[PDB]
């Protein structure tokens, strides 16, 4: 006879919510892997791609 | 769960001294079970309470 503090281990669905930036256009992943001159190791490149 | 019973040792840990905080409480100020009235006229001798 008395009063117990216990856990849960019940399961329940999933509900998702995404919120992602406005944005349309594609970034250059074909190009910087496909260029025919490519820098050398003490001046590498370097580019920003947004 | 790898690890074992830590955490129902922990809440059982915890339930007991709230259950010991509530005894103190208890026996600490449940000393009688008569609730005594304060008479409607004080005339104690001169002595304000
Ligand atoms: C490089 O070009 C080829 C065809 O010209 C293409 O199939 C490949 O996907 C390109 N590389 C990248 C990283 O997109």
């Amino acid at each position: 006879k008395g009063i117990y503090q216990t856990s849960n281990f019940r399961v329940q669905p999933t509900e998702s919510i995404v919120r992602f930036p406005n944005i349309t256009n594609l970034c250059p992943f074909g190009e910087v892997f496909n260029a025919t001159r490519f820098a050398s190791v003490y001046a590498w490149n370097r580019k920003r791609i947004s | 769960l790898q690890y074992g019973s830590f955490c129902t040792q922990l809440n059982r840990a915890l339930t007991g001294i709230a259950v010991e905080q509530d005894k103190n409480t208890q026996e600490v100020f449940a000393q009688v079970k008569q609730i005594y009235k304060t008479p409607p006229i004080k005339d104690f001798g001169g002595f304000n309470f």
